[PDB]
């Protein structure tokens, strides 16, 4: 389970051995304002060696 | 030359060839297969040609 | 964001000197408006800051107003009794000059605060 | 008036040395916070407020809002059709971060307009 900013299906064949969930939102501070972009989570199967 | 552009080709300073050598090993090394080792060869004799 | 622009601008410039489409000649002006835009848009929504605190202190003053005209009233009638209960030249010159200055103080301070709202 | 205020404080202080009344007193801590408003008052008086800026250019600024809104989804079908059509690598990556830009900085002008009106 890994956390990440990027919106899928902008690029889905990348991502075809994943399920893809969203799970938030989170407050960007910059300078001035408040931009409030969502948060994904990207979840996948594996086993290594 | 370490870079490629629409019409032309760029260039760069020693850091940028550190790190681009820096990067290659990486990869090298998360992308391991045997595919690469043949290319490798092959394209070594060619270049040599 | 605001670097964005600079890099998407700066590989977009190489597309046109080695490419035709005057398509990315009407593209790579309407990003420059946004770009105008959106940093025009910046100091506006700043300035708002500063106005309703500007706002908030004159407040208080109409407030202070309030409680500087009763306090004025009752002094005024003080006095005017104090003078008409003394027996002494020093004391009634004294009120003359106190009954002036509070009725010319009155005035302004009247004044002033019709000039604030 | 300032003249008379000094005046009149030493006259009350000379005649409260040789007596002691509660009305008295209570004028002269009366008269004393009065000065010190007066003069407090004199000093906003030769600065007020910044109503220069106050009237700053505001009124095609609130109408321009549409006319961006009206090039905003034009260009971002522009930008997605011709990343669908394109088949190098380089215009590629470039209309992609377009992309992200735009929906990005479009995100942050509706939040704006909408926290400011």
């Amino acid at each position: 389970m890994e956390f990440s900013l990027t919106d899928p299906r902008l690029e889905p064949h990348k991502w075809e051995k994943y399920c893809v969930l969203e799970i938030g939102d989170m407050l960007l501070r910059s300078a001035i304002g408040q931009m409030s972009r969502p948060m994904f989570l990207y979840v996948r199967t594996n086993g290594t060696s | 030359p370490i870079g490629e552009s629409p019409k032309g080709v760029e260039d760069g300073s020693i850091g940028k060839v550190c790190r681009t050598l820096l990067a290659k090993s990486v990869f090298n090394s998360l992308y391991a297969s045997p595919q690469l080792e043949g290319f490798s060869a092959e394209s070594r004799k060619l270049l040599l040609v | 964001t605001v670097s964005s622009f600079q890099d998407i601008l700066l590989r977009m410039s190489k597309m046109q000197l080695g490419s035709s489409s005057e398509d990315l000649n009407g593209m790579i002006t309407q990003f420059e408006s946004l770009k105008l835009y959106r940093d025009s848009l910046g100091e506006a929504v700043m300035r708002m800051g500063d106005l309703h605190s500007l706002q908030n202190r004159n407040g208080k003053w109409r407030e202070q107003l309030g409680q500087k005209f009763e306090e004025i009233r009752w002094l005024i009638e003080e006095v005017r009794h104090r003078l008409k209960t003394t027996e002494n030249s020093f004391e009634q010159i004294t009120f003359m000059q106190a009954l002036q200055l509070l009725f010319e103080v009155e005035q302004e301070i009247r004044t002033f605060s019709f000039q604030l709202i």
